[PDB]
């Protein structure tokens, strides 16, 4: 595994922190306030985008934030994930970024899409991260607007577990409460 | 539309970030703070690393 320090069980970081703790907290921290500083960002947006928002966010940790993901570690082989994503975000890009959707419409081509990006798992770390902030921007350019306010840590996992394996309904449900205006 | 996008983006952002991370477990502050102010607060907890 590349990403670690050579003798330990630790992620190779900027501050060069070697206990476990402190790094999870300090990244926390620096994510958090990156995040207030992301903008919403172009409504033409593919992979370089996505890699975009995960550079913003990390850069202070990680001195691969942006990269896709370069090991193995169900979930896409690495290097297939630049081709599958180009393939994946040229289909969004064919249904106009899901721009003038009515609600259910939009509700279940959000879900479909968020299941394919999240299985392509395409970041070695922060991927979800990423991906969310990928869809809130896209929701708003399309009329809509994403809460995670409700949603319960264990119902979000079964719904993107299902979904898969080819189930997009539990997906579908959190999504039909996430997705307003 | 495009600057009521790009407002209706700064004011929900911090909120969604917060919810995002308790999606994975994780109950963080939710950061009131402006993007420069954000940013200089990055610079001080990259000097307490």
């Amino acid at each position: 595994d590349p990403y670690l320090y050579p003798g330990l069980d630790i992620m190779r970081n900027r501050l060069n922190i070697h206990q476990q703790q402190r790094l999870e907290q300090a990244a926390y921290e620096m994510t958090a306030l990156r995040a207030a500083t992301i903008e919403l960002g172009p409504l033409v947006r593919g992979l370089p985008h996505l890699r975009t928002i995960h550079r913003q966010l990390y850069q202070d940790i990680f001195d691969w934030a942006g990269q896709l993901r370069e090991v193995d570690i169900p979930f896409c082989h690495f290097a297939y994930i630049e081709k599958e994503g180009n393939a994946l975000m040229q289909d969004l890009e064919e249904e106009g970024y899901l721009v003038g959707l009515e609600k259910a419409k939009f509700v279940e081509r959000l879900a479909h899409y968020y299941c394919e990006i999240n299985v392509l798992h395409p970041f070695r770390v922060g991927s979800g991260l990423a991906q969310r902030i990928f869809f809130e921007q896209l929701a708003i350019h399309a009329g809509y607007q994403l809460s995670w306010q409700g949603i319960e840590k264990e119902a979000w996992n079964q719904a993107n577990q299902s979904g898969a394996m080819g189930d997009l309904t539990a997906l579908q449900m959190i999504f039909s409460k996430v997705v307003s205006e | 539309t495009d600057k009521q996008k790009s407002r209706l983006w700064e004011l929900q952002r911090n909120r969604n970030f917060q919810a995002s991370r308790r999606l994975g477990g994780v109950e963080m502050p939710l950061v009131t703070l402006t993007a420069a102010e954000a940013l200089a607060r990055l610079e001080e907890l990259r000097s307490h690393y």
